[PDB]
């Protein structure tokens, strides 16, 4: 498959994504950077520079979504999983190897939060995705690097 | 880190509520003079409806409060306070019933059973509540509203096919006043609605009279029509008279008769020899009580009423 | 098959007619998942997963697929199973976001230009799905039986268009459809009829 049509299914998995987000209830002015002190493994504020780090914040968002039963979520993972599995490829076209590598391991006080801000766990949680979603788009409009 | 009190606040549709909290940070407690409020991290709470009561402790409150509408698994409102723009991930939560409720009674014509319905689609805010009956009895009738009344006692009433809860009362009292409300009743306490005081006699349902005859008089070219009062009630009241040449669909004009006393009434027609629907409601003067249903339908004859003039 | 205009779901059915002659066989699906895309030399697939989905009344079996992904190609087949033997349909491979059926154009309205002669339709794009559309309206004079035209529009960024008709003077029924550009879906359903009003446009012509 041409390189064209991979970048451009990526940037419409993209939209949909933002789209999907867009229409969940919990988010309709939330802003997207917060400054929540208890909310410091979600990925977002600093910017994303390298592909590493950007699976990285992928896997990590994943795992964040994996500890809610509801279907969206569920949607929003599989297509999340889509698009790590599309920008291994992309990377893998411009010969720099990616390995795969999973999520925080020390996660463990995450559910404890939970237990103490679930709803807060989720909003700004989704919000910041949806942040970095945007910039999702806007990092593929310059030709990042390796 | 941060607490609030009170943590758990239910509150009915109206009401005004209060808040409190004390923020630390940095192994220090931020003065009160630098607190803001959000209510649900999307809008900001205006600065006029904050309040100080100590050296770090602050305060919100509330006034004419919404209906909090469920979103997703999540049936309540989360308020924040916090310094500037760093913000701590604890929230209280607030919740909001509409306690208003409709119920409505209608005493039935032969004076003995009150059949009561009432709807509950309003509940769709917060489901898993207990909803239950409550009515107090009282030998005079109902009158102004002083207070509500410490006695009460309960009353059950089941589900039909068309979601609208209902019971029966029997046996019943003329000139008792049933002040009755409905409560809900939560893990988080109870709220009560407004109550309302129906008196028997004034939402009393008259049978509807039967027997109707319709004709056309004789060399008199009016209509008369036949028939007898009802048996309930026996007190003064007026008659309606709907009438149409009998079809598939029949074109109905009203008449009414305000006399009780009366009788029959003598109406003439343009037609002579037409078949005709006739139905009769029963219907006291002053507007209390409710419409009664219509009778069966009363037919004439079709026989020549006078000599013809040109033949 | 398609899949649903929320994107959502994928559902689909194969066909018994003729097939019904030779009877006495069990009939079942076969579903197998790709990484990103289907195939591009189909070669016989060792692992397959089975499907358990029920029977439609008009004689087609319907198969509902739930949650499903849009990026991921699907390599299905039937299998037939004699007393004998089995056999293996040749597998087919589908891309859900190539079958996506986008949803009718919502809040169409029409109107005649007030001192222009034209008459103007605008609409609004669907939510799903987030590529670039082709839209085809369909118009006529409002009756009991309507000589409509068609028109088609190959701008995505258009919303509002203005075409001239003879009669300045009655009501008229205006429908809207939608499409994928590059072609790889299905079409849409038709929107909501919009009458315009009967009101002057112009100063009169003559005394
Ligand atoms: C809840 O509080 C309101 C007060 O609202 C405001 O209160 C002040 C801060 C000031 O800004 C007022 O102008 C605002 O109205 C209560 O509304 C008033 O309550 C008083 C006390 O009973 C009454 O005399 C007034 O008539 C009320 N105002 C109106 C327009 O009717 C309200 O009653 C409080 N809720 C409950 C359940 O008591
Ligand atoms: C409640 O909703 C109504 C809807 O118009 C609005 O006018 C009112 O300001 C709302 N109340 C609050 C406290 O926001
Ligand atoms: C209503 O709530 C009260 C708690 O105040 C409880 O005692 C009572 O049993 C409840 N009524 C029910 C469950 O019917
Ligand atoms: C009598 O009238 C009431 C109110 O119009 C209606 O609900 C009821 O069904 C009627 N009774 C019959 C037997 O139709
Ligand atoms: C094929 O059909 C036969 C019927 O004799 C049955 O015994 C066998 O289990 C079937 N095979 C499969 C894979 O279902
Ligand atoms: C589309 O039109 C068909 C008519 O064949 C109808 O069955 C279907 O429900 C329609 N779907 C929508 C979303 O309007």
């Amino acid at each position: 498959v041409p390189i064209q049509k991979v970048q451009d299914d990526t940037k419409t998995l993209i939209k949909t994504i933002v789209t999907r987000i867009n229409d969940i209830s919990h988010t309709q002015s939330v802003s997207s950077k917060q400054k929540v002190t208890g909310l410091d493994f979600i990925p977002g504020l600093h910017p994303i520079l390298t592909l590493s780090k950007m699976d990285q914040t992928l896997a990590v968002y994943q795992q964040i979504l994996t500890s809610m039963p509801s279907r969206n979520v569920i949607q929003i993972s599989n297509d999340l999983e889509n698009l790590r599995d599309l920008l291994h490829v992309l990377a893998f076209s411009k010969s720099c190897h990616l390995p795969w590598a999973s999520g925080l391991e020390t996660l463990d006080s995450l559910g404890g939060v939970l237990e103490a801000s679930g709803y807060s766990t989720e909003v700004v949680a989704l919000s910041r995705l949806q942040g970095s979603l945007q910039d999702m788009l806007w990092q593929l409009d310059l030709s990042p690097g390796c | 880190d941060v607490i609030y009190f009170p943590p758990k606040i239910l509150t009915s549709v109206g009401s005004n509520v209060s808040f409190h909290c004390i923020y630390k940070k940095e192994n220090k407690i931020v003065p009160s003079k630098e607190i803001v409020w959000w209510m649900n991290l999307a809008e900001k709470i205006p600065q006029s409806q904050y309040d100080v009561v100590s050296d770090h402790v602050s305060k919100v409150t509330f006034f004419n409060l919404n209906e909090t509408k469920p979103r997703g698994k999540f049936t309540y409102d989360a308020v924040y306070c916090c310094n500037e723009h760093e913000c701590h991930h604890r929230y209280a939560e607030l919740y909001v019933i509409d306690v208003n409720i409709n119920i409505s009674c209608e005493t039935d014509g032969y004076l003995t059973k009150m059949t009561c319905r009432w709807s509950t689609s309003t509940i769709q805010s917060l489901a898993e509540s207990t909803l239950q009956l409550r009515y107090h009895r009282s030998s005079l009738y109902c009158s102004d509203i002083p207070s509500i009344h410490p006695i009460s006692e309960p009353k059950d009433c089941y589900l039909q096919s068309d979601g609208f809860y209902e019971c029966i009362f029997q046996p019943i009292f003329l000139l008792s006043g049933y002040t009755m409300w409905i409560r809900i009743n939560h893990s988080l306490g109870s709220l009560d609605s407004p109550p309302t005081c129906v008196l028997p006699d004034s939402v009393v349902k008259p049978l509807p009279p039967s027997s109707v005859k319709a004709e056309i008089t004789i060399n008199i070219g009016l209509l008369k029509i036949s028939w007898e009062k009802p048996v309930f009630p026996e007190n003064n009241l007026q008659f309606q008279i709907r009438y149409g040449l009998s079809g598939k669909e029949v074109q109905w004009k009203m008449y009414e008769v305000y006399d009780a006393k009366s009788k029959s009434v003598s109406l003439p027609v343009p037609d002579l020899c037409a078949v005709y629907a006739v139905q009769v409601r029963c219907k006291r003067l002053d507007g209390l009580g409710y419409w009664s249903n219509w009778s069966n339908p009363a037919y004439t004859v079709v026989m020549d009423i006078k000599v013809p003039m040109r033949g």
